[PDB]
């Protein structure tokens, strides 16, 4: 139905890396040959990485993605390179909320600190958040699209959940509300779900056994639910989020109802194929009123009240079923293909530490 | 069913 969420890039301020990091190349190397010059082209060099990583919003294709994760790495391998954990490198990231647009009584939401703690993970913020976009942007009515958006879905879930663990000893002081911990543990949450969903589509467009896609979709349920949950009593996500994540919720719950009313009908179980049936007609009714304007359900609802309607006249005309209250049909069970991908440095493809001879 | 799962499982390569 291509109702994905996805995150918008953080937004900083251009920043010269180069100048405070050659002059103490200059300092600790006082050779005024070429290992000084071959560092400072290299700190040249990352500058010029940064401005390509974080200063262009555009691109939302791998060489962007492989620009911003091959940054990522270059910063984590530079910490422990240089004393930045002593302000003695004059060093000012400031970045921009994702999300606080801010009131016009108070300018926009911004932070500014003197730490590669705080540079590092508003760049793995950007790379979750471009990674769910590329994501979100993929055909799923192909397998390579399906195979694009499980992969960066997450990667985005395990990046997003490296920056909750992270982001508290990182930083000195608390940090955007965006990048605090309980707003990418909920970002982290949703990607999980939507790589559980892409899951589910490809083993639908697959054909495969309707106990397994059953099983595929309750699971994914459960993820839609943990999020939606969180954020219940939350306003920092987009206005949008809270609608999709209950919708799909009760989307994935009728659609398991409905291929385990498949399975009950192969097995001749015409009562319990009945009592699914009726639960995932009435998900779905429940969907199409409150949700109108993110889902459209329309389909799917006439599949089911097509099979419903079925399902009923021939077990009234034929078989006499009686037809189960849905608290004595047993659980569907729940099958998870999905995990959040660790950020373990590299993470970008062929990465090459700029300072490695150092 | 699990052998399914697991052919599913060894997709993302």
């Amino acid at each position: 139905m291509a109702t994905f969420i996805s995150v918008q890039l953080k937004k900083t301020s251009e920043v010269d890396l180069a100048k405070p990091l050659v002059k103490f190349i200059q300092q600790t190397y006082p050779s005024g040959g070429e290992e000084q010059a071959q560092y400072c082209r290299a700190a040249e060099e990352l500058s010029k990485l940064r401005r390509a990583a974080v200063g262009r919003p555009l691109d939302k294709h791998e060489g962007a993605l492989e620009t911003l994760l091959r940054y990522y790495d270059q910063i984590c391998s530079i910490e422990p390179k240089f004393p930045f954990s002593e302000n003695q490198i004059c060093l000012t990231f400031t970045w921009k909320d994702a999300f606080d647009k801010g009131s016009l009584f108070g300018g926009s939401v911004k932070l500014a600190l003197a730490s590669l703690g705080y540079e590092k993970s508003c760049v793995l913020f950007n790379c979750a958040a471009l990674a769910s976009q590329i994501a979100a942007e993929q055909n799923l009515d192909n397998d390579e699209g399906l195979k694009i958006a499980a992969k960066h879905y997450q990667f985005a879930s395990g990046a997003f959940l490296h920056i909750k663990e992270t982001v508290l000893s990182a930083l000195s002081r608390e940090p955007t509300v965006d990048i605090s911990p309980d707003t990418v543990g909920t970002l982290s949450l949703i990607m999980l779900a939507q790589a559980q969903e892409v899951f589910f589509l490809k083993a639908t467009r697959d054909k495969m056994k309707d106990a397994i896609i059953a099983k595929l979709a309750n699971q994914a349920a459960d993820y839609f639910g943990d999020a939606f949950k969180q954020c219940q009593y939350k306003d920092t996500l987009p206005k949008e989020v809270f609608p999709v994540l209950a919708a799909k919720h009760c989307i994935m719950q009728a659609n398991a109802e409905y291929h385990q009313s498949i399975l009950a009908k192969q097995q001749k179980k015409f009562g319990e194929e009945i009592a699914r049936l009726q639960h995932a007609a009435e998900l779905i009714k429940t969907v199409a009123s409150r949700y109108d304007e993110y889902v459209n359900v329309k389909d799917f609802s006439d599949k089911i009240n097509r099979a419903l309607a079925a399902a009923k006249k021939d077990n009234d005309f034929i078989y006499h079923d009686r037809v189960p209250d849905l608290k004595d049909l047993d659980p569907i069970g729940k099958a998870t293909l999905v995990k959040s991908t660790p950020v373990n440095v590299p993470i970008s493809q062929k990465f090459t530490d700029l300072f490695e001879k150092m | 069913e699990d052998d399914d799962i697991k052919q599913l499982a060894a997709w993302t390569t």
